[PDB]
C-alpha cells in the first residue's frame, strides 16, 4: 500500500477529500485549526498514489504528503 | 510519410526518372539500383542516404550552399 | 602448439572453478 | 586448431543448451510461492 | 610569425587563395556580356573580393600554412585589433544592455502591478532609463559600494540544505 | 521473504510483473534489503569481491586460453608489422560458404582479427611461445579458483570479519600503499628486469633457468655496494635489432627517455625504473599511518586539525572523518572519481606515449585502445557523481558534518550551480556561435572570413615540453634555460628526439580546428558536471521539493502538482548526465580518431582546414570514412568488414528503440496492455492458459533506465562498429 | 507581530522563505499556526498566502 | 489612441520593432564596411 | 581533540616530540635544513654539468637526495616554530 501522512499545518479545507477518488481520505473533529478539522487517512489500501490531494492542497508544501511505496492490486489500479 | 517520400524518391530515380539516348537506349538517375538495394536496410543507408546526400554536404561554395546550411541546422 | 591434453585439464579446472562459484553465489544467497 | 571438434560440441551448448536450461529454472524460481 | 605562422601579405597560400577565389568569379561573369546586370552584380564581387583580401594583407593577420587568417588572443596589444579591442566593444555594449534591462526592473519593482510593466513596456521610463547605460562601469562601482547591487544573504530565498 | 525477491518483502507481494523487473535490478543494493544489519552488510561486499575478482582473472585467463589455442601468436612474434592478431576462432551455423572464406583470409579457419591490443603487451612483458601463453591462462585459472574459496571462507561464521577489521582505515592505507601499489610495483620491476629485458635483448629466461640466470653481468652485488650506476652503464643502441642480441646493451635500469628507435615504444629499462621509483615512492607512502605500533598519522586527528584560521573554510575538515567511515557511497564515490581520471589519463598517455612495441604501427588498435578508455573513463566519472548523489540522501548527517568543507557546499549551491550555468552557457553560447560562423562563411565561398583562434596556450606548453616547431623559445626548446641544461644530461636527448619527431603522437601539432573542439570538450566537460552537481547538491531538496531526501534517490516525480515534477528525483540527474557523458565522451573520441586518420592516412592538412567548421565533420570524417564499411556487405558480394556493418546498423536500431522509452511515457502503454489483457481473456484455446504475474506497463524509472540502456548500447555499437571498420578498412 | 505588518518567513521549507510578506490577521483562539501572511509572489502551487506560527515570522 | 499606444507598447510587438532594428544596423554597418575580421580596417 | 580555535593551533597537533620543543630551536634547525636543501640542490646542479660527474646518474649522490629532503623538513619545522611561539613554547 501507499502512505498518506497528515502533517498539522492542515487547516481543515477537505480540498484532498473533495479531490482523492478512490476514497482514503476523511475529515474528523480536530482542535489545531481555525476551521475544526483536519484530514485523515484510513483508508490507505485504496490509494491509487494519484497525488490529486497534494494537487489540492493549499498549505505552502502540503498537509497531505503521499508516499509511493509497495504496489498491490489496487494500488495499481488493475482492473484486472 | 518519411518513407512515403524515400519510397517515391528512390523509385524516381532508379526506375522512372533520367535520359533517353535518341538510340532508345534508357540511362536511369541510380542505374535501377532500388530492386537489389532497397530491400536491406544497410542498401537504404548506403545506396540512398549515403550516395545522394553527396549534392547536399558538397554544396559549400556553390549556389546550393544554403541546403548545405540548413541540412545541418535541421540537423 | 597447444595439445588436445593440455585443453582438457583446463577444461576440467574450470568445471572445478564452476562448482566454487556456484558455492560462493549460494553463501551469498543465504 | 588443436581440438578442432570442440566448437562443435561447447558452442551448441553454451548458446541453446544452458540459456534453455537457465532460463527455465529462473522461470520456475521466481513462481515459486515458497523462498 | 608569433606561434609558427606567417603574416599573410607574406605567405603564397593567402596569395593562391585570392588568385583562386577572384578566378572563380571572373569565370562566372565570362558567361555573360558586358553591360548585364549579372555582370555588373559579379563585377561588384570581384571588387568586393579584392579589397577584402587586399585589407587582410596590410592588417597583422597571422596565417598559417592554409593561408587563412588565424587570430592571436593570449594578451599581446600586437594582435589587440582581434580580440581585445573588440572585446572591450562588446563589454561596453552587454554591460550597458545588462545595467538598463536592471536599472528598468527595479524602477518598475515598486509600483502597484509590476508584472504588467514588463509584458507592456513604460516605453518613456524604458527609454530614459536606455540612455543612463553610457556611464554604466561608473554606476555599477558606485551600487557595488553603497550596498544597492549586492543583496544581504537573509533577504534572498534558498531551499533546505 | 518467500516468491521472489528475497530480500524485498514490498516487492515480494507485488502481484503484477514488475516483481520480476524491480527484483533484478535492487539485487545488489544490499543497504535497502530487509533485515540487513551493518556487520552483514560489510560481509557480503567482501565475498561478492572475491567473486568480481575471479571474474576478472577468468576473462584474463580466457583472452590467454583463446590466443594460445586458436591465435597465431607465434607467427606475430616473427612478423609483428605483417600478422593480423587473431582473437578467437569462428564456430557460426549460420554462416554461409562466402562469409567462411571472407573470415579465414589469411588462415585455415574463419578467425576475428584482435583489436584489444594484447599481442602487443603479452610480447612486450616476455611471452614468445603459445606454450608460456597456456601456462597463464591455467595459473589465473587456478587463481581465480582460489578467490571463489576465499569469497565462501570468508563467509564462515569462524572467518567472517568484525565490523572494527572493516573500519580500520590506518592499517588498509598501509598495506595497499606499501604491499598492493608499491610491492607490486617493486614485483613488476622483478619481473622485467629478470623476464622481459632479456626477452628484448634476444635471452630467454624462463623458469626453467631463471635461478641460474643473472639478468645483470655485475649480477646485484652493485646493489649492495650502492654503486647503482653499473645498472646504466650500456644500454641498447640506435640500431639494435628488437628481440635480438644484435646491438643490444645489459642495463637493467636507465632514463633514456624518448622511444626504443624500431619498436617506437618506450625502453624496458626506462620501464623498469620507472617501476622501481614508484615502488619505492609507495612503500614508504605506507608508512604513515598509525597502525599496532605506536607511530604514525591517526586520520580523524589530521581532518579534525585543518581548519584554516582565517575561517574562510568554516569548521575546516572536522566530522569528515566520520563521514567517510560510515558512508560507503561516499568512499565509492572517491574511488569512482580517482578511476576516472586514472582511465582518461591511461587513454591520452598510451596514445602519446607508447608502452607496448609496434602497438603505434596498429592503427585500428590504437583507435580502439583510446575509445574503450575514454568511455570507460566517462562511465566511472558518472558514476562517481551519480554515489556522491546517494550519499547525500542516504548518508550524509547535516549535524555530524556542521559548518564544514562538506555542509559549506549545500550551504552555497546555488552560487555554484547558477556559475556552472554561466559558463556551460558561455561555452556552449561562443563554440557554436564560431562554428557556425565558420559554417556560413565557408558556405558562401569566403573562408577567409573564418574566425581560427589560434590555441597559443597548448602550443606554449608544447614549446615549454620542447617542441621547436611554434618557435616559441622557452623552458625546454631554449637551449639557454636552466631546464634545458639540467636535463640534457640525463632524459632529455631522448625526449627532444621524440617530441620533434612528426611522425609520433608525442605532443601532435595542434592548430585552429584544435581550438574550437577542445572549447567543445570543455562545454560537454561543464554542462555534464552540472547535471551531476546539480544531481548531488539539489539530492536533499529544493524549492520546488523541500522534503525530497524522504522519498530517496530514485522515484519517479511528485505528481502533475505544483507545475509539473517530472524528473526532479537525484537519480533523473543521472538520467541526463548520462546523455550527456555519451555525447561528451562522442566528442573527445571523433576528434582523436579524426585527427588520427588524416595524420595515418598522410593528409594531417584535411583536418586543418575542415575541422573549423562542422560540414568538414560531416563530410570529411562521417560521410567519407563510412565507405568501407557499409560496403561490407552489398548486392556484390560482402567481406570481414560484414560483422561491423551489421553491427553498425545493429547499433543505429538499438538507439532508435531506446527513443520509444525516452519519448512515450507509461500511461499510454498500460491502457494498451489493459486491451490485449482483453484479448486473451476472450480468446478460445488461448484461454487455456493464463499468466501468473498480472502484465502491466514497465515503471517510470525503468523505462528511463530501459531507454537509456538502450540509447547508450546503440551509442557503443555504432562506434565501435565504425572506429574499427574505418580503421581497418582504410588501412 | 501585528496585522498589517512586514514580516520575513523563517520556515525553511516555506517558498518565501526570507522573504517578506504582510500579516492579515492573527488567530487569538490558541491554534497551531495563527498568522495568516500575504505574499505579493505566488509560490509554484499558484498560492499567494499561508498560514505561520509567530516563531516562523521575523519583523522587518 | 492611447490604448493603440500601449499596444505598440507590448512585449513582442517592442522586440519585434527593437530587433529589426537591432537587425537594421548590423546588416547597414557590414553593408559600408563589409568582412571585418577584427578592427583593422 | 585536534579541532581547534582562534588564531593559532595548540601544541599538541606538532605530534608528541615538536610539542615540547621551544619556537627558537625549531626555528634555527628550519633554517638548517633549507641550507641543507639548497646546498644539496646546488651541489647536484653543478654535479649534472661537470663532464666526468653525470655519466649513467653518477651526478646523483645518496647525501645530496637525503640533504634535498630538507626542503619539506625547512617548511615544516618553520610553520612548527610559529606554533610554538604562538603558543608561548
Ligand atoms: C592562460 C593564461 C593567461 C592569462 C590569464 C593571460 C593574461 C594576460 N596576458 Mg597573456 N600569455 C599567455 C597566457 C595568459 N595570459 C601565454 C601562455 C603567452 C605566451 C604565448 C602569453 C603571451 C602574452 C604577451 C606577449 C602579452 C600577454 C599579455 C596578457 C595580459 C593582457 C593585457 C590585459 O590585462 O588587458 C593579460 C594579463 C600582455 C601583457 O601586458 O602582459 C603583462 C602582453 O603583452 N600575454
Ligand atoms: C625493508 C625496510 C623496512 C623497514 C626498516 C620498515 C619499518 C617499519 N615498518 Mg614497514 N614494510 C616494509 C619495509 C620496511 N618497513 C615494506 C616493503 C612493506 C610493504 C609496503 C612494509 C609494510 C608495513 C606495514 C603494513 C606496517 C609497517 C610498519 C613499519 C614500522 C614498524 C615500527 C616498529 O618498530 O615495529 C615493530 C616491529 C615489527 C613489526 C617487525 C617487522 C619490522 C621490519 C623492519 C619490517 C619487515 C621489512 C621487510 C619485509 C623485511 C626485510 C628487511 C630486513 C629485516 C632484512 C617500521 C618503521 C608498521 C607501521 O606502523 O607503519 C607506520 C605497519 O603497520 N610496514
Ligand atoms: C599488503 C597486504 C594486502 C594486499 C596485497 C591487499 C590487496 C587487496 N585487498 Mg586489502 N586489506 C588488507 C591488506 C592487503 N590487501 C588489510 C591489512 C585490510 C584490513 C585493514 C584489508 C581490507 C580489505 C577490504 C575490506 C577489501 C580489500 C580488498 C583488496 C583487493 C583490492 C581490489 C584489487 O584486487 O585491485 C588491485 C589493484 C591493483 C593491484 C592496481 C591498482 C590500480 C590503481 C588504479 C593504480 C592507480 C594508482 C597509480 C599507481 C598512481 C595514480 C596515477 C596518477 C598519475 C593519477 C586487493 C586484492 C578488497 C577486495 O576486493 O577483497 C576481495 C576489499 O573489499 N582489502
Ligand atoms: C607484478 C608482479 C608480476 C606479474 C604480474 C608477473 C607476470 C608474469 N610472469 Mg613474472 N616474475 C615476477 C613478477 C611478476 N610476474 C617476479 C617478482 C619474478 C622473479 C624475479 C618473476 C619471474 C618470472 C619468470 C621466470 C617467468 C615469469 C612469467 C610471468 C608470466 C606468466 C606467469 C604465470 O604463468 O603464473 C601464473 C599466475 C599466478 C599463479 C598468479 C599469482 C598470484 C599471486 C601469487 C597472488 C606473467 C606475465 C613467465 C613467462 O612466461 O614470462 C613471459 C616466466 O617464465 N615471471
Ligand atoms: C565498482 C563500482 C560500483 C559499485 C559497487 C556500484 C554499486 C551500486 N550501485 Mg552504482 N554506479 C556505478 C558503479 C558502481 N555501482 C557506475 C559506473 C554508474 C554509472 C552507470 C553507477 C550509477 C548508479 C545509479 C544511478 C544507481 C546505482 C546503484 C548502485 C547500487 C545497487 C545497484 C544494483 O541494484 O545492481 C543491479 C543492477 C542491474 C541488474 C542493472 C543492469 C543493467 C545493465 C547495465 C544492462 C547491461 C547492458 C545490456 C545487457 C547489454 C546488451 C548487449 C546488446 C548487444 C544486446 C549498488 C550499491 C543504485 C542505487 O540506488 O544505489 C543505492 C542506483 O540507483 N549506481
Ligand atoms: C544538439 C542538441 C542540443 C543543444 C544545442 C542543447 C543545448 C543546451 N543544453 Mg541540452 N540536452 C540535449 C541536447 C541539446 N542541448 C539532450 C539530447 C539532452 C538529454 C535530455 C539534454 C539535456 C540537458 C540537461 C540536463 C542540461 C542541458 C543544458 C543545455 C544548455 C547548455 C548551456 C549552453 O551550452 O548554452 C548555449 C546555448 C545553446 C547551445 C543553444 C542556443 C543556441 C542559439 C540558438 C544560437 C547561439 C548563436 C549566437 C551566439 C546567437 C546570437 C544571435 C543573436 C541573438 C545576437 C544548452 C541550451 C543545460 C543547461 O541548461 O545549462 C545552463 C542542462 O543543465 N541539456
Ligand atoms: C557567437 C559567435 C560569433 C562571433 C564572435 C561573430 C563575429 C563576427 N561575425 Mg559571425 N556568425 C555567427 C556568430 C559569431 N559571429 C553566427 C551564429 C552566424 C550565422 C548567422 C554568423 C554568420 C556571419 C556572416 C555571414 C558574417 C559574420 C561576420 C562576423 C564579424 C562581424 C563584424 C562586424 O559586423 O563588426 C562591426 C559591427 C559592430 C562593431 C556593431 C556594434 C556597433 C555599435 C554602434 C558600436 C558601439 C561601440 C561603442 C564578426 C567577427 C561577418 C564577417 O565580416 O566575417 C569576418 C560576416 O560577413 N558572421
Ligand atoms: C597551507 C599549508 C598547510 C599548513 C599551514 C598546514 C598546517 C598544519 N598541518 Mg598540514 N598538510 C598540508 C597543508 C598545510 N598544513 C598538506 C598539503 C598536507 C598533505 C595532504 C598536510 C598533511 C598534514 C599531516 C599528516 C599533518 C599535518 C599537520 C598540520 C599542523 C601542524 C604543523 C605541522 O605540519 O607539523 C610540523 C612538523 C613537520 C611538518 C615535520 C614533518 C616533515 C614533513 C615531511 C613535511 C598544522 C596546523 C599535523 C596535524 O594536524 O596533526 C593533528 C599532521 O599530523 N598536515
Ligand atoms: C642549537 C641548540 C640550542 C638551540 C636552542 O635551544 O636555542 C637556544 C638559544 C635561544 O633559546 C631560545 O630560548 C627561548 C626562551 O628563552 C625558547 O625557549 C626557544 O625554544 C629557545 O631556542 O638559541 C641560540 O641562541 C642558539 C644559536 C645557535 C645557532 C647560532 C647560529
Ligand atoms: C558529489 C559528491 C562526491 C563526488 C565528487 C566528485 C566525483 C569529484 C570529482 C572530482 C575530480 C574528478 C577532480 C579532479 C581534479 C584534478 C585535479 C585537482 C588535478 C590537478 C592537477 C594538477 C595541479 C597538476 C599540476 C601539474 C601540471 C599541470 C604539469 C605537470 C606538473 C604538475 C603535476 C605540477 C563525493 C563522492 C566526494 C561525496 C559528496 C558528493
Ligand atoms: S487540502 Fe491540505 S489543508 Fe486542506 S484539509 Fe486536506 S490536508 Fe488539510
Ligand atoms: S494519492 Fe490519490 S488515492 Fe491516495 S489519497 Fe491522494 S488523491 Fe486519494
Amino acid at each position: 500500500s501507499h502512505t498518506v501522512k497528515i502533517y498539522d499545518t492542515c487547516i481543515g479545507c477537505t480540498q484532498c477529500v473533495r479531490a482523492c477518488p478512490t476514497d482514503v481520505l476523511e475529515m474528523v473533529p480536530w482542535d489545531g485549526c481555525k476551521s475544526g478539522q483536519i484530514a485523515s487517512s484510513p483508508r490507505v489500501e485504496d490509494c491509487v498514489g494519484c497525488k490529486r490531494c497534494e494537487t489540492a492542497c493549499p498549505t505552502d508544501f502540503l498537509s497531505v504528503r503521499v508516499y509511493l511505496g509497495a504496489e498491490t492490486t489496487r494500488s495499481l489500479g488493475l482492473a484486472y | 510519410i518519411s518513407v512515403v517520400i524515400f519510397h517515391f524518391s528512390w523509385k524516381m530515380q532508379s526506375d522512372v526518372w533520367g535520359t533517353v539516348t535518341p538510340d532508345g537506349s534508357i540511362s536511369h538517375i541510380t542505374g535501377g539500383n532500388f530492386a537489389q538495394s532497397s530491400i536491406t536496410i544497410n542498401g537504404w543507408l548506403r545506396d540512398f542516404l549515403w550516395s545522394q546526400a553527396s549534392q547536399v554536404i558538397q554544396s559549400y561554395g556553390s549556389a546550393s550552399s544554403a541546403y548545405g546550411l540548413i541540412f545541418l541546422g535541421a540537423h | 602448439m597447444i595439445y588436445d591434453s593440455q585443453v582438457y585439464i583446463a577444461l576440467v579446472i574450470a568445471v572445478v572453478a564452476s562448482v566454487l562459484a556456484i558455492r560462493l553465489g549460494a553463501t551469498l544467497y543465504n | 586448431m588443436a581440438a578442432a571438434f570442440l566448437p562443435s560440441i561447447l558452442v551448441p551448448i553454451v548458446g541453446l543448451i544452458f540459456p534453455a536450461f537457465s532460463m527455465a529454472l529462473f522461470f520456475l524460481y521466481i513462481q515459486q510461492d515458497d523462498i | 610569425e608569433i606561434g609558427g605562422l606567417t603574416k599573410c601579405s607574406d605567405s603564397p597560400a593567402f596569395a593562391k587563395r585570392e588568385k583562386a577565389s577572384i578566378k572563380k568569379l571572373e569565370q562566372r561573369k565570362s558567361t555573360y556580356e558586358a553591360g548585364t546586370p549579372p555582370a555588373l552584380a559579379l563585377q561588384q564581387q570581384i571588387e568586393r573580393t579584392e579589397a577584402r583580401f587586399d585589407k587582410y594583407s596590410r592588417s597583422e593577420l597571422l596565417c598559417g600554412a592554409d593561408g587563412l587568417p588565424h587570430l592571436i588572443a593570449d594578451g599581446r596589444w600586437s594582435h589587440a585589433a582581434e580580440f581585445m579591442l573588440p572585446g572591450f566593444g562588446f563589454i561596453y555594449i552587454s554591460g550597458w544592455i545588462g545595467w538598463v534591462g536592471r536599472k528598468y526592473l527595479r524602477a518598475v519593482s515598486t509600483t502597484k502591478n509590476p508584472a504588467e510593466s514588463e509584458i507592456i513596456i513604460n516605453v518613456p521610463l524604458a527609454l530614459k532609463i536606455m540612455t543612463t547605460g553610457y556611464i554604466w562601469p561608473i554606476s555599477a562601482w558606485e551600487e557595488l559600494v553603497s550596498g544597492d547591487l549586492v543583496a544581504l544573504d537573509e533577504e534572498v530565498t534558498v531551499s533546505p540544505r | 521473504a518467500t516468491k521472489f525477491p528475497k530480500f524485498s518483502q514490498a516487492l515480494a507481494q507485488d502481484p503484477a510483473t514488475r516483481r520480476i523487473w524491480y527484483g533484478i535490478a535492487t539485487a545488489h543494493d544490499l543497504e535497502a534489503h530487509d533485515g540487513m544489519t551493518e556487520e552483514n552488510l560489510y560481509q557480503k561486499i567482501f565475498a561478492s569481491h572475491f567473486g568480481h575478482l575471479a571474474i576478472i582473472f577468468l576473462w584474463t585467463a580466457g583472452n590467454l586460453f583463446h590466443v594460445a589455442w586458436q591465435g597465431n601468436f607465434e607467427q606475430w612474434v616473427a612478423k609483428p608489422l605483417k600478422t593480423k592478431p587473431i582473437a578467437h576462432s569462428i564456430w557460426d551455423p549460420h554462416f554461409g560458404e562466402s562469409a567462411l572464406k571472407a573470415f579465414s583470409k589469411g588462415n585455415t579457419y574463419p578467425v576475428n582479427i584482435a583489436f584489444s591490443g594484447v599481442y602487443q603487451w603479452w610480447y612486450t612483458i616476455g611471452f614468445r611461445t603459445n606454450q608460456e601463453l597456456y601456462a597463464g591462462s591455467i595459473g589465473l585459472l587456478a587463481l581465480s579458483c582460489v578467490l571463489l574459496f576465499a569469497g565462501w571462507l570468508h563467509l564462515q561464521p569462524k572467518f567472517r570479519p568484525s565490523l572494527s577489521w572493516f573500519k580500520n582505515n590506518e592499517s588498509r592505507l598501509n598495506h595497499h600503499l606499501s604491499g598492493l601499489l608499491g610491492v607490486s610495483s617493486l614485483a613488476w620491476t622483478g619481473h622485467i628486469v629478470h623476464v622481459a629485458i632479456p626477452a628484448s635483448r634476444g635471452v630467454h629466461v624462463g623458469w626453467d633457468n631463471f635461478l641460474t640466470t643473472p639478468p645483470h653481468p655485475a649480477g646485484l652485488t652493485p646493489f649492495f655496494t650502492g654503486n647503482w650506476t653499473v645498472y646504466a652503464e650500456n644500454p641498447d643502441s640506435a640500431s639494435h635489432v628488437y628481440g635480438t642480441s644484435e646491438g643490444a646493451g645489459t642495463a637493467i635500469l636507465t632514463f633514456l627517455g624518448g622511444f626504443h628507435p624500431q619498436t617506437q615504444s618506450l625502453w624496458l629499462s626506462d620501464i623498469a625504473h620507472h617501476q622501481l621509483a614508484i615502488a619505492v615512492v609507495f612503500i614508504i607512502a605506507g608508512h604513515m599511518y598509525r597502525t599496532n605500533f605506536g607511530i604514525g598519522h591517526n586520520m580523524k586527528e589530521i581532518l579534525d586539525a585543518h581548519r584554516p584560521p582565517g575561517g574562510r573554510l568554516g569548521a575546516g575538515h572536522v566530522g569528515l572523518f566520520e563521514t567517510i567511515t560510515n558512508s560507503l557511497h561516499m568512499q565509492l564515490g572517491l574511488a569512482l572519481a580517482s578511476l576516472g581520471v586514472a582511465t582518461s589519463l591511461t587513454a591520452q598517455h598510451m596514445y602519446a606515449l607508447t608502452p607496448y612495441a609496434y602497438l603505434s604501427k596498429d592503427f585500428t588498435t590504437e583507435a580502439a585502445l583510446y575509445t574503450h578508455h575514454q568511455y570507460i573513463a566517462g562511465f566511472l566519472m558518472v558514476g562517481a557523481f551519480a554515489h556522491g548523489a546517494i550519499f547525500f540522501v542516504r548518508d550524509y548527517d547535516p549535524e555530524l558534518n556542521k559548518n564544514n568543507v562538506l555542509a559549506r557546499m549545500l550551504e552555497h549551491k546555488e552560487a555554484i550551480i547558477s556559475h556552472l550555468s554561466w559558463a556551460s552557457l558561455f561555452l556552449g553560447f561562443h563554440t557554436l556561435g564560431l562554428y557556425i560562423h565558420n559554417d556560413t562563411v565557408v558556405a558562401f565561398g569566403q573562408p577567409e572570413k573564418q574566425i581560427l583562434f589560434e590555441p597559443v596556450f597548448a602550443e606554449y606548453i608544447q614549446a615549454a615540453s620542447g617542441k621547436a616547431v611554434y618557435q616559441f623559445n622557452v623552458l625546454l626548446s631554449s637551449p639557454t634555460s636552466p631546464a634545458t641544461v639540467a636535463g640534457n644530461q640525463v632524459w632529455l636527448p631522448g625526449w627532444l628526439d621524440a617530441i620533434n619527431n612528426p611522425k609520433n603522437d608525442l605532443f601532435l601539432k595542434i592548430g585552429p580546428g584544435d581550438f574550437l573542439v577542445h572549447h567543445a570538450i570543455a562545454l560537454g566537460l561543464h554542462v555534464t558536471a552540472l547535471i551531476l552537481v546539480k544531481g548531488a547538491l539539489d539530492a536533499r531538496g529544493s524549492k520546488l521539493m523541500p522534503d525530497k531526501k524522504d522519498f530517496g534517490y530514485s522515484f519517479p516525480c511528485d505528481g502533475p502538482g505544483r507545475g509539473g515534477t517530472c524528473d526532479i528525483s537525484a537519480w533523473d540527474a543521472f538520467y541526463l548526465a548520462m546523455f550527456w557523458m555519451l555525447n561528451t565522451i562522442g566528442w573527445v573520441t571523433f576528434y582523436w580518431h579524426w585527427k588520427h586518420m588524416t595524420i595515418w592516412g598522410g593528409n594531417p592538412g584535411q583536418f586543418d582546414e575542415s575541422s573549423n567548421y562542422i560540414m568538414g565533420w560531416l563530410r570529411d570524417y562521417l560521410w567519407l570514412n563510412s565507405s568501407p564499411l557499409i560496403n561490407g556487405y552489398n548486392p556484390f558480394g560482402m567481406n570481414n568488414l560484414s560483422v561491423w556493418s551489421w553491427m553498425f546498423l545493429f547499433g543505429h536500431l538499438i538507439w532508435a528503440t531506446g527513443f520509444m522509452f525516452l519519448i512515450s511515457w507509461r500511461g499510454y502503454w498500460q491502457e494498451l496492455i489493459e486491451t490485449l489483457v482483453w484479448a486473451h481473456e476472450r480468446t478460445p484455446l488461448a484461454n487455456l492458459i493464463r499468466w501468473r504475474d498480472k502484465p502491466v506497463a514497465l515503471s517510470i524509472v525503468q523505462a528511463r533506465l530501459v531507454g537509456l540502456a538502450h540509447f547508450s548500447v546503440g551509442y557503443i555499437l555504432t562506434y565501435a562498429a565504425f572506429v574499427i571498420a574505418s580503421t581497418s578498412g582504410k588501412f | 507581530v501585528g496585522r498589517g505588518s512586514k514580516v520575513r518567513i523563517l520556515r525553511k521549507e516555506s517558498y518565501w522563505f526570507n522573504q517578506v510578506g504582510t500579516v492579515a490577521t492573527i488567530d487569538q483562539s490558541g491554534i497551531r499556526y495563527p498568522a495568516l501572511v500575504r505574499f505579493e509572489s505566488v509560490n509554484y502551487a499558484g498560492t499567494n498566502s499561508n498560514n505561520f506560527a509567530l516563531d516562523e515570522l521575523k519583523e522587518v | 489612441m492611447k490604448n493603440f499606444q500601449k499596444y505598440l507598447s507590448t512585449a513582442p510587438v517592442l522586440l519585434t520593432i527593437w530587433m529589426t532594428f537591432t537587425a537594421g544596423f548590423i546588416i547597414e554597418i557590414n553593408r559600408f564596411f563589409p568582412d571585418m575580421l577584427g578592427l583593422y580596417f | 581533540d585536534m579541532t581547534w580555535e582562534g588564531e593559532y593551533p595548540p601544541s599538541k597537533v606538532l605530534g608528541p616530540i615538536m610539542s615540547k620543543m621551544p619556537s627558537g630551536l625549531l626555528g634555527l634547525i628550519s633554517i638548517a635544513c633549507a641550507a641543507v636543501c639548497a646546498y644539496s640542490i646546488a651541489q647536484s646542479g653543478v654535479l649534472q654539468q661537470q663532464p666526468g660527474a653525470y655519466e649513467n646518474g653518477s651526478w646523483v649522490k645518496w647525501y645530496y637526495v637525503l640533504g634535498s629532503f630538507g626542503g619539506p623538513l625547512a617548511w615544516g619545522t618553520h610553520v612548527a616554530s610559529w606554533i610554538q611561539r604562538k603558543n608561548g613554547m
